[PDB]
């Protein structure tokens, strides 16, 4: 998984 | 196992203090963000006023995240490198919380540190890539992003390249060099994983210090640690507490609250007060007025 904001 | 047991005799601060000098409590990760970092003149991303997502008009932008999305950046990489300069401090000092993590590793307490932050202060601060996941990445290395050579370049190859307001680019094939952080889209770094899935099966307090936990995969690290484990988090503001329509995440509050505290506040200062109760004050003192009496005579 990937650096994701949220 | 997954038995959600109270360990702390009290959700308070000197209830966690107590806690950390009992013979339970051995190994300690600290879960760090850009709030850590504030207080060294390094400013926040969401914090209103402050936070650099009210500050960045000025910057040609279409949307104030792309600045630090990975697509943005390979097509336009000059924003971020003129960013950097803006905010590139003309001294690095860590801060008393930073101190307090050092405290903790000379103490034999420190299991790890993942930081988001990518200051290099926790370094600056005595922890060594042992104690430490920089889970976002540093601006302490930079590599040529051509696949064929990735050559490596100091922080004072970086810093000249931003402050000459030059775009870094390889001497020896002339890409694009950028720092060594993680961008919005990228992948985090492989030994974020090979410490996540060992830390967390036998940390026995997690510190939770500056941070939103609005980021993910990191914010999704509170929850590895078991279920009795005890989680602390000093912040200005509450984080972490699972959206009421959205495995969740920070209980202070409700009826079954059992192992969250919640100290609101300076990270500086509740650190300082943590370190009263477990009579570190003075040698918190004393180690952060030396470091900065160091640092402050480069
Ligand atoms: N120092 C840095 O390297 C730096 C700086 C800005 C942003 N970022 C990056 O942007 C993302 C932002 O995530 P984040 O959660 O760490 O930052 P954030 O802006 O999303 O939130 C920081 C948290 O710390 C609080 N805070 C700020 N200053 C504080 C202080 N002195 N004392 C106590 N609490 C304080 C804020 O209210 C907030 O809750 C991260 O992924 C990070 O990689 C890094
Ligand atoms: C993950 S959210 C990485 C975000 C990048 C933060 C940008 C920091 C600006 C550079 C600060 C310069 C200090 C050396
Ligand atoms: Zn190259």
């Amino acid at each position: 998984p990937r650096k994701q904001l949220a | 196992g997954s038995q959600k047991e109270r360990l702390l005799d009290e959700l308070t601060l000197e209830g966690v203090a107590r806690y950390m000098q009992s013979q339970r409590c051995r190994r300690v990760i600290c879960l760090v963000g850009a709030g850590i970092s504030t207080s060294a003149g390094i400013p926040d991303f969401r914090s209103p006023s402050t936070g650099l997502y009210d500050n960045l008009e000025k910057y040609h932008l279409p949307y104030p995240e792309a600045i630090f999305e990975i697509s943005y950046f390979k097509k336009h990489p000059e924003p971020f490198f003129a960013l950097a300069k803006e905010l590139y401090p003309g001294q690095f000092k860590p801060t008393i919380c930073h101190y307090f993590m050092r405290l903790l590793k000379d103490k034999g307490l420190l299991l790890r540190c993942y930081t988001q932050n990518i200051d290099t202060l926790e370094r600056i601060a005595g922890l060594e890539q042992e104690d430490l996941v920089e889970a976002h990445g540093t601006f302490y290395t930079s590599h040529c992003v051509s696949a064929s050579c990735r050559h490596e370049y100091p922080l004072s190859w970086m810093k000249e390249k931003i402050f000459s307001e030059v775009t870094p680019k390889c001497e020896d094939c002339q890409s694009l060099v950028k720092p060594d952080i993680v961008f919005f889209g990228e992948s985090l770094p492989a030994r974020f994983f090979s410490c996540m899935q060992s830390d967390f099966l036998k940390v026995d307090l997690l510190l939770v210090m500056g941070t939103s936990l609005q980021v993910q995969p990191f914010a999704s690290l509170i929850s590895k640690a078991p279920l009795s484990t005890p989680r602390l988090l000093i912040n200005k503001e509450k984080a972490g507490q699972s959206d009421p329509f959205l495995g969740g995440g920070m209980d202070f509050d409700s009826k079954k609250a059992y192992r969250d505290v919640a100290w609101l506040g300076e990270c500086d200062q509740g650190c300082l007060a943590l370190a009263e109760l477990l009579g570190w004050k003075k040698e918190l003192e004393d180690l952060v007025r030396r470091e900065h009496a160091s640092i402050d005579a480069q």
